[PDB]
């Protein structure tokens, strides 16, 4: 029958590689992904106008963002 | 820098203090930890300005440029281990310590708070580079190239001292760039030519014109273990940026004699890239790419008025990451075939498939494929020097033409076959060979999302 | 364009016209001109080179394209009548060189 | 099925990409920049011929 | 160099740990969490302040009497203006 | 009802006065051309499912063809001349990776070198007119350009004409096409029927509110369109390949379509490509 | 190979699969039915002409 | 290139460039002996300029009118799809480094690999011994004795004996 | 959101339809089905966050600065008061960039809303915008001292040429 | 057009004893094939035709060089040559461009960039 | 590492028979048309005695070339003459130096005299003289 | 996709012997050596494969002439060129 | 198909201010497009079957 | 063209058997433009004008 044996050079090292990118990128990427998901749901910022801040204003944390 | 210099000197009594072959893993471990701390207090705000602590730092406020200086000691130790591991541990401890000792002075440089603190640190290098050039190379023409690396850099930099000490006792004191509010202008005279010229010419000797580039394919051609100071010598060339600190002020009104620096470096740009397409040494092929589109900044600094400083800053760290990796592509694929002759390495692209992407995504940044950090840099320079004179689109356009045919000529020499020889060349580009080839494009295309971090004041 | 007088508003894009700009206009038979309503011609989103003659017949013609939405022909005979509006307009314009060849001869 | 292969592909992002659209026109001071209706005299005017 | 073992950097053992000190420290903490750090970093170059402050100041001048884009010589007649 | 929509999605950097973020455009060439061009690409992969039936490298060819469509389709949707320049040179590098599909065969990737060469000569006109728009009109969003029609457009549009001849295979740049056919068949079935050669004339079609004036423009364009007709006519006769005969006939259809801008018929021009 | 459902030849004219000719003859009929609106009804130029407008006096 | 086979290398192409000119099949075939008739004029005579004027005037009317883009026999030095099979290209002996669990597949091919190498690894006591003897000093083309007088192994072993198959 | 005086538009003016035929129209099949398929996973989820986000609130304030010194102060060899006069000045140039961004978007507002005529109508933008940009590069843009940004060392001295050369040396104005 | 290229000429019997120039290249090929076949090489052959090709092109031009001619002093028509011409153009612009910019105006009202 | 006959010397008349070949077999016995005399243009530092240049050229002909390889792929031993411009060379064509290509565009160069006129469809050339009058002759009435 | 065996090459070479009218079906099968009835010098060395120049005809280089004397030596290396039998 | 694209443009160049050598170059090219058709007919779709065997 | 192509193709097929006539001027099919320019422009720049003002 029509049959042979192909010759492919080297694939094991390239399959032993490409894991360690994709492994470790989820090891702290996906735990950081909830931090952009869960903190959106429960925490925001508001709003404008103004407030007058009492007498002395607030410190740093003048920003309008959860982690900033 | 509060203490960035103070941890990175503490790296130095860690290497010799260690055990046996653990000396590679102990140094690369802690050296990555500064990259959080380097980012940490820096990148603050931001509207006129961040004077940092004292007479030791203006924080490198509007030109960041310094995070890239701190990648490299945990980038070169993983690169240098290819052919270094035959010497003694007593010298292997040396070559790590002087490399850290090169990063120490660069950290107080780029910030430097002054102009006379700059120079003594501008010249505090060139001693630890020269040790990496003369010892630890290959066969000869190291030693004359060790002398061509001097005597251009040092002949030019001594008339800085004559002029910088001249300013320090003429108008107040130069000690701060923020005591530079009182600046008298510099008119047309016969002594004020030389005050402009001696203060400028020592920067031209590092970022070359078309003339006096004669030392640049000497030190890079004959070069250490695996590009090990060649990665440093490409930062050091763009670490002669201080023309951005000087010439913005401090003789601001001399464009009268910019023209022999324009035409020499604008026609030289169209020729010194054209003179490389017949190269036969592979590491000298890249060494002339580094001449050409580095010299585009010299017509981008002398032409003032930003929409150029938008781009002239982005071009300093455009090929800070590109031309580093191209040397790393050539520091690899020399461990397997022991020649740098570009003829000999044919029969490739079948044997090493995984690094075909590393060739292209390197050479696709010179074609530069507009959403990168590259054609956001050139297209501000193009739209700047258009407004100088309209005719400059011609030479700079043919600059874009020839480097397209130039970059692919290094790619397409590997797309051939039948290999004719080579019972060696077996090693299928191991885990280290892709790791130190990564961390180049991984920040290079990442910063294209929000590249407001890469901008001048401006 | 039949009048050459001044323009009150400085609005370009020649809607600042006498009333309506023809191709040449009028010129002899008739010496007059006229068209549709300029307050409707701007109310209808319609480009220039469409404010010429047979526009009001076309403004009612192309309305049935949407007023008969899933249609193949709103009115095919009116397209032959708008062409008959156009061909009678154009052969009226074709009599230039019938005259200009002869009216430039001696008398 | 044609059931879980087709529903996973298209139906989920249209839920996503609409949510960054309706919550977006009231935030950015320019939404989509829609044109006018292009109306003929068939609302409150004459025709008037066919003279 | 292949005694048919895999090898990363130098040799068999603890040189095996040299991968997880370059892969884990190099990216996946710095190229992820540090890349996250300047993703939402606070108001850069004080432009976010200027967005709303240029947003407010238009319609106040636009309301009653104050024109827009003056370039008014920064309160003149404080300049003595030496003629010659 | 019409109701054309541009959008305002997401900010890029914004410098001194000009803000560029990105947007899209939906007027007469997005809501018409896109399903037409996508219906062909739906139909063309089944051929390559049988034409490339034996290749073990199968998956890249159904990946590189996918990226080729995205950067082709980002061009026609863009209302931003910077966003055009992304899609202008995204399609160019996709040619080099498809003419040079087969390794070796030293005429194959030499033709790929000639392929990317004539696009960069075709680049230099486009970046010229990119420069002229900032220096006068402070931006290059295509809305504000069409607000006031610029008076003396003699400088930018001749650059736009030279960039038009880069990809649309005009005379002076004609030998790029007949040796670009050296790759596989559904490459060139997609590379020269629907894409990459009708994009060179497409940029002039979008600039109809400028090109109607300025009589130096029109006479040079229509005389350029005429030369490409008979030079591709008298080259295709006594020629001995099937694919080459189709390679000239796709070039001679351009010779009509370049004249269609000279005589001011913008929509009759575009209606030809849909057919 | 695996399946010899179309055999190779020595110039003996291998034929069709006796169903391809049905789809072949079906799409010559759909186009020559489509000559309908070419003649019936569509003329050369449905515009009307001018009868030589010489008497303009 | 001898004068005997000087016409012959021109004779193969004299008809080959002709068939790219015809349109029928018999148009070539009716011209077959007709083209042979001019070639059959000078049959048997001397080898000097007496008969070189067959060739010295064959420059005209052969080079004059020579093959306006002829047929090329696509698997050839020139012509399309000649060296095209190169994405595979058969990289023979790329099987050195595997780090196995990738040497699991083909257990019999790796079994047969070590068998054939004995002819490759051990032939230098025999083939290179006569190679200094059979080649006298520096003579012409370096083929061995065609059986090598007992067993040709090979001399071209194994790069010409186990070379790359086309597909 | 914002205020509509900053970002104006006319009203929408969507007309009354005109079906007029019994020809089969697919518009009744389209909008009467697909609007409900998106109404469930969007409106129910957005409301679910809207109470969950109204569980607690966070605050950020207006940031208004202090403007006591302005321009011509002070004496030449001073540093301190001539630092405040640049901190005054640079905020008066980042802001004046963005007011040109607002008026330019106003020009984007009319032209995609009219489109067809777009020239003889809206009457305002090409008159307003070119009386602001022509009021930009004069006296507020150091052309060509824009490189060092030259706060008060050159920002006054275009405006010195707008007084020492202008308005007296016109011979005789 | 570049070039003729001389694909047929004459012989027989101009210097008929010219043969065994193949004996040079057969000696090299018998040297090469005996070098190329071996069971344990693992590495390239030197082949100094490449070594004499780089080293006689990279170095050994300046130790060769003497300025005895004027065709090596021709470079003042090529080195400093065009660089003279680019200065002549660029000071005619930015001066004729300058006077029109000051005396009279050319640009419009909406030229903020620049 | 080979030091004996590393490269050329200041030639090309340093007893040329000793050069090719001590090594660098450019010539067999210094009469091979490639004896290392060819310093063409002395005074230039380029190409000394040099087992090198002005040797016969224009191609590796990139064909059969079948001893084994003989041209550009398969690497014969010592045949490098001058390179990096022979990556894709060609040869003589069927014509030679009849530049009809500039003559091909010369047809429209004659038709640039047809660019001076116009192309109005109505009427034809109209052999009347000054009775064409393309715009206007008299007033409104 | 179509394979081939070695029983087809033995027939086609043998058939074009019979297709030539100069040669009868009375010569030997595999080895008549082409001199048994050669003539001339030309047209019995290249014309003998000019029929297979059209049929097989993969450009048949200059080395193929004098090997083709032995009519089995033709059959030998056609299997070597076109990747043939096992 | 493209009768509504082809005919309407060559009869849009009917009344025009063209080069007058343009219509002497566009409309002549239309005649050359016809011999494109029958050429592939007369060589691939007309003649006697001639090609090397094993169909 | 339907008449014109066939009466030449049949003249290539069923005429009075035209000779294999060498006398034709064929700058027609070659174009004659890629033959000279891609044999001049890659030779003018890459050989003379690059070895001039390189080394
Ligand atoms: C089951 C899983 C468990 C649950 C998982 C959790 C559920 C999913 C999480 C929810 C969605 C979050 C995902 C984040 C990405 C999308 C975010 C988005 O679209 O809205 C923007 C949204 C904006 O929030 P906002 O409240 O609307 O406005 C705040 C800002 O002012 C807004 O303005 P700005 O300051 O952010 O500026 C815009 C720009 C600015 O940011 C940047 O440009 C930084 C990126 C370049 C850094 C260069 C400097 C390096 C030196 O941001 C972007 O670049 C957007 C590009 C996409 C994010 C880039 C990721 C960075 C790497 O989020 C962000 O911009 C932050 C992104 C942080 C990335 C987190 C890392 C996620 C990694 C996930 C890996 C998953 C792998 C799965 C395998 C798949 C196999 C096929
Ligand atoms: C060439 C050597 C010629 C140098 C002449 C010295 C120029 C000079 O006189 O200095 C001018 C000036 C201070 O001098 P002075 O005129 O006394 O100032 C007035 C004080 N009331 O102002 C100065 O202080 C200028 C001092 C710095 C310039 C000195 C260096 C000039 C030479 C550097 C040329 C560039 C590098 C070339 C050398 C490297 C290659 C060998």
């Amino acid at each position: 029958g029509k049959r042979l044996f192909i010759i492919k050079p080297s694939g094991f090292y390239d399959k032993r590689f490409l894991k360690l990118l994709r492994f470790y990128i989820l090891l702290t990427g996906i735990p950081v992904a909830i931090g952009i998901t869960l903190i959106n749901v429960f925490i925001g910022e508001a709003e404008l106008a103004e407030i007058p801040e009492g007498y002395v204003p607030e410190h740093w944390e003048y920003f309008k963002h959860p982690i900033s | 820098m509060l203490k960035y210099i103070i941890p990175t000197i503490m790296l130095m009594p860690l290497t010799w203090l260690s055990k046996n072959n653990m000396i590679w893993v102990n140094s690369t471990a802690h050296s990555l930890l500064i990259s959080f701390t380097s980012l940490l207090l820096m990148n603050q705000f931001g509207d006129n300005s961040l004077n940092f602590s004292l007479l030791f730092f203006s924080d490198s406020l509007s030109t960041p440029l310094l995070i890239l200086t701190m990648w490299l000691l945990p980038l070169m130790l993983m690169a240098s281990q290819h052919h270094l591991s035959k010497e003694n541990l007593t010298r292997k401890k040396l070559f790590i310590t002087m490399l850290i000792s090169l990063q120490l002075f660069l950290i107080m440089t780029f910030t430097a708070m002054e102009l006379i603190l700059f120079y003594i640190l501008f010249e505090a290098t060139l001693v630890p580079t020269l040790i990496i050039i003369t010892r630890w190379g290959n066969q000869t023409e190291r030693l004359n190239a060790g002398l061509y690396f001097l005597f251009y850099t040092l002949a030019g930099s001594l008339p800085l001292l004559v002029a910088l000490i001249y300013i320090q006792n003429t108008v107040g004191s130069l000690n701060f760039l923020m005591l530079q509010y009182w600046v008298q202008p510099v008119h047309n005279s016969w002594s004020n030519v030389f005050m402009w010229l001696a203060c400028m010419m020592a920067f031209m000797v590092k970022m070359p014109l078309y003339g006096l580039h004669l030392w640049l394919p000497k030190a890079h051609v004959e070069a250490p273990i695996a590009g090990s100071m060649v990665l440093a010598a490409v930062l050091l060339k763009l670490g002669g940026y201080g023309m951005l600190r000087i010439t913005l002020i401090l003789n601001p009104m001399t464009d009268f004699m910019a023209y022999p620096f324009i035409m020499l470096s604008l026609w030289g740009m169209i020729m010194t890239s054209s003179i490389c397409l017949r190269q036969t040494d592979l590491k000298s092929l890249i060494a002339y790419s580094s001449v050409s589109h580095m010299a585009l900044v010299i017509v981008a600094i002398l032409i003032q008025t930003p929409w150029s400083y938008m781009g002239a800053t982005a071009l300093m760290i455009a090929h800070g990451l590109t031309s580093s990796m191209l040397f790393c592509l050539a520091n690899s694929n020399y461990e397997r075939i022991h020649s740098r002759t570009m003829i000999l390495a044919r029969g490739l692209q079948t044997l090493l498939p995984l690094m075909a992407t590393w060739w292209l995504l390197a050479s696709l940044t010179n074609l530069a494929l507009p959403p990168t950090i590259n054609l956001i840099g050139e297209l501000f320079v193009v739209m700047s020097t258009f407004s100088w004179s309209n005719i400059t689109i011609i030479l700079m356009g043919v600059n874009m033409v020839i480097t397209a045919l130039y970059s692919l000529y290094m790619l397409i020499m590997t797309q051939r076959g039948k290999y004719t020889y080579h019972i060696n060349n077996i090693s299928p580009s191991f885990t280290r060979e892709n790791a130190l080839m990564s961390l180049h494009i991984l920040p290079l295309l990442l910063l294209t999302l929000n590249p407001k971090i890469i901008l001048g004041p401006l | 364009a039949r009048r050459y007088l001044g323009d009150a508003s400085v609005e370009p894009d020649p809607l600042r016209m006498p009333t309506f700009p023809p191709d040449y206009g009028f010129p002899e038979r008739k010496e007059r001109e006229m068209v549709a309503t300029q307050q409707e011609m701007n109310d209808a989103q319609l480009v220039l080179q469409q404010r010429d003659y047979c526009a009001h017949y076309l403004i009612r013609f192309l309305k049935c394209k949407r007023d008969s939405f899933p249609n193949f022909l709103a009115c095919k005979h009116e397209r032959h009548d708008w062409d008959y509006c156009e061909h009678l307009d154009y052969v009226k314009r074709m009599k230039e060189f019938e005259r200009e060849r002869r009216l430039l001869q001696r008398k | 099925r044609h059931s879980i292969f087709a529903f996973t592909h298209v139906l989920i992002p249209v839920w996503i990409i609409h949510y960054y659209l309706k919550y977006h026109v009231t935030t950015k001071p320019y939404t989509i920049v829609e044109k006018k209706p292009r109306i003929f005299p068939g609302d409150t005017i004459l025709e008037t011929g066919e003279v | 160099k292949n005694p048919d073992s895999h090898g990363y950097d130098k040799d068999p053992a603890v040189d095996i740990w040299n991968m997880r000190v370059v892969f884990f420290f190099g990216f996946s903490i710095v190229l992820v969490l540090g890349s996250t750090f300047v993703a939402y970093l606070p108001d850069y170059r004080m432009q976010e302040w200027a967005r709303r402050e240029a947003e407010r100041l238009v319609k106040y001048r636009e309301a009653h009497g104050l024109p827009i884009m003056e370039s008014n010589c920064f309160d003149p007649s404080k300049i003595q203006l030496p003629e010659d | 009802s019409g109701q054309e929509l541009i959008i305002s999605n997401w900010h890029w950097l914004t410098i001194q006065t000009l803000k560029l973020s990105l947007s899209f455009k939906m007027d007469y060439f997005s809501m018409m051309f896109i399903p037409v061009a996508l219906f062909v690409t739906w139909s063309i992969m089944e051929f390559s499912m049988w034409y490339m039936y034996s290749d073990p490298n199968i998956n890249k060819f159904f990946k590189y063809l996918l990226l080729f469509l995205i950067t082709m389709l980002i061009l026609v949707t863009a209302n931003n001349l910077f966003q055009l320049f992304i899609g202008w040179e995204g399609v160019g590098i996709m040619s080099f990776l498809l003419i040079g599909w087969w390794y070796g065969r030293a005429d194959a990737n030499t033709a790929a070198l000639q392929a990317i060469l004539y696009n960069r000569i075709g680049d230099i006109g486009f970046i010229l007119a990119m420069a002229w728009f900032l220096t006068n009109l402070n931006t290059w969003d295509l809305q504000q350009i069409f607000m006031l029609n610029p008076s003396d457009s003699n400088m930018p549009l001749i650059g736009l004409a030279l960039a038009a001849t880069g990809k649309s295979a005009q005379f002076g740049l004609h030998p790029w096409l007949p040796s670009a056919m050296e790759g596989p068949t559904p490459v060139s079935a997609l590379l020269h029927s629907s894409t990459m050669v009708v994009a060179g004339i497409f940029l002039l079609i979008r600039f109809y509110p400028l090109t109607e004036n300025n009589k130096y423009i029109q006479s040079i364009t229509l005389c350029l369109g005429a030369i490409t007709t008979l030079f591709t006519a008298m080259c295709a006769l006594t020629q001995n390949d099937i694919k080459k005969i189709i390679a000239f006939s796709t070039s001679s259809q351009l010779g009509l379509m370049m004249v269609t801008i000279g005589i001011n018929q913008p929509y009759l021009a575009f209606l030809h490509i849909c057919t | 190979g695996g399946g010899a459902h179309i055999e190779p030849r020595y110039r003996q004219f291998p034929q069709l699969t006796r169903s391809q000719v049905i789809q072949a003859e079906f799409f010559s009929a759909t186009m020559w039915f489509w000559i309908l609106w070419r003649f019936w009804h569509d003329s050369d130029a449905v515009l009307g002409h001018f009868p030589y407008p010489d008497p303009s006096q | 290139l001898t004068h005997q086979q000087k016409v012959l290398r021109l004779y193969k192409r004299a008809l080959r460039h002709l068939e790219s000119w015809c349109i029928h099949r018999d148009k070539y075939r009716y011209f077959a002996c007709l083209l042979r008739a001019r070639f059959d004029e000078h049959k048997n005579e001397k080898d000097m300029v007496k008969a070189t004027q067959l060739l010295r005037e064959a420059e005209e009317e052969f080079w004059h009118g020579q093959h306006p883009q002829p047929y090329i026999f696509p698997e050839s030095p020139g012509g399309t799809s000649y060296e095209r099979y190169e994405c595979y290209k058969v990289p023979e002996w790329c099987l050195d480094d595997w780090h196995p669990s990738e040497k699991a597949m083909y257990p019999d091919y790796f079994a047969k690999r070590e068998q054939w190498k004995k002819l490759r690894r051990e032939s230098w006591e025999r083939e290179v011994k006569q190679l200094q003897e059979e080649t006298p000093v520096g003579g012409p083309r370096t083929e061995a004795l065609p059986p090598a007088r007992k067993q040709g192994d090979l001399p071209p072993l194994w790069w010409h004996i186990v070379t790359r198959p086309r597909e | 959101s914002w205020d509509k005086d900053v970002y104006p538009e006319p009203p929408r003016r969507t007309p009354a339809p005109s079906p007029q035929t019994s020809l089969p129209n697919p518009i009744t099949y389209l909008t009467k089905a697909f609007d409900l398929l998106v109404d469930r996973p969007v409106t129910l989820v957005r409301e679910f966050i809207e109470r969950q986000h109204a569980k607690n609130k966070y605050y950020y304030y207006h940031r208004e600065f202090r403007r006591v010194p302005d321009i011509t102060e002070c004496q030449e060899k001073d540093v301190l008061c001539m630092f405040e006069a640049e901190m005054q000045w640079r905020r008066d140039y980042k802001v004046d960039q963005e007011i040109v961004n607002i008026i330019q978007e106003r020009l984007k507002a009319c032209q995609q809303r009219e489109g067809e005529s777009h020239r003889q109508n809206c009457a305002k933008e090409l008159e307003q915008f070119t009386q602001v940009v022509k009021a930009y590069q004069d006296r507020y843009h150091d052309l060509g001292a824009h490189y060092s940004a030259r706060k008060c060392l050159a920002k006054q001295k275009q405006r010195m040429l707008a007084e020492r050369k202008a308005a007296k040396e016109a011979a005789a104005a | 057009t570049t070039l003729d290229p001389a694909e047929y000429d004459i012989s027989s019997e101009t210097r008929k004893a010219q043969a065994e120039r193949l004996a040079i290249r057969s000696r090299l090929k018998r040297e090469y094939q005996l070098q190329y076949y071996d069971p344990s090489r693992r590495g390239v052959i030197e082949d100094p035709a490449l070594v004499r090709w780089t080293y006689a092109r990279s170095a050994n031009i300046y130790p060769n060089f003497r300025p005895n001619t004027k065709t090596s002093l021709l470079g003042a028509l090529f080195g400093i040559g065009p660089l003279v011409f680019w200065y002549y153009v660029f000071k005619t612009d930015r001066d004729r461009k300058e006077k029109l910019i000051q005396e009279g105006k050319l640009d419009r009202t909406f030229n903020i960039s620049y | 590492a080979s030091h004996i006959t590393k490269d050329m010397l200041p030639g090309p008349y340093p007893k040329t028979p000793e050069e090719r070949a001590a090594a660098a077999k450019k010539y067999n016995m210094r009469v091979e048309d490639y004896e290392p005399y060819p310093d063409d243009g002395t005074g230039y530092g380029d190409y000394p005695k040099l087992p090198d240049r002005s040797q016969q050229e224009r191609d590796p002909w990139y064909d059969w070339d079948h001893p084994d390889l003989r041209l550009n792929w398969g690497e014969p031993m010592h045949w490098d003459l001058d390179m990096y411009i022979r990556n894709r060379v060609d040869t003589s064509p069927t014509p030679v130096n009849w530049n009809l290509m500039c003559k091909h565009l010369f047809g429209f160069v004659a038709f640039m005299l047809f660019m001076f006129w116009v192309g109005e469809t109505y009427p034809a050339y109209q052999p009347v003289g000054p009775k064409q009058y393309p715009y206007n002759n008299l007033y409104l009435e | 996709a179509p394979p081939l065996t070695l029983e087809g090459i033995k027939d086609r070479v043998l058939y074009v012997l019979k297709l030539y009218d100069k040669i009868d079906p009375e010569k030997l099968s595999v080895n008549s050596h082409f001199m048994k009835d050669l003539g001339l010098d030309s047209l019995d060395q290249v014309e003998i494969i000019m029929a297979m120049e059209d049929e097989f005809g993969f450009e048949i280089p200059d080395i193929d002439a004098e090997k083709l004397m032995c009519p089995q030596e033709i059959v030998d290396y056609i299997a070597d060129k076109k990747d043939v039998y096992e | 198909t493209g009768f509504y694209s082809k005919d309407l443009i060559i009869e849009a160049a009917n009344t025009s201010y063209t080069n007058a050598w343009a219509l002497l170059m566009t409309l002549i090219a239309t005649s050359f497009t016809a011999i494109y058709s029958t050429r592939i007919i007369f060589f691939a779709l007309l003649g006697q079957p001639r090609f090397p065997t094993l169909v | 063209g339907f008449i014109l192509a066939l009466e030449i193709s049949n003249m290539t097929k069923n005429l009075k058997y035209h000779y294999p006539s060498n006398a034709f001027k064929f700058s027609t099919l070659l174009g004659y433009f890629p033959t000279i320019m891609h044999r001049l422009a890659p030779y003018m720049n890459l050989s003379m004008s690059q070895k001039s003002a390189s080394s």
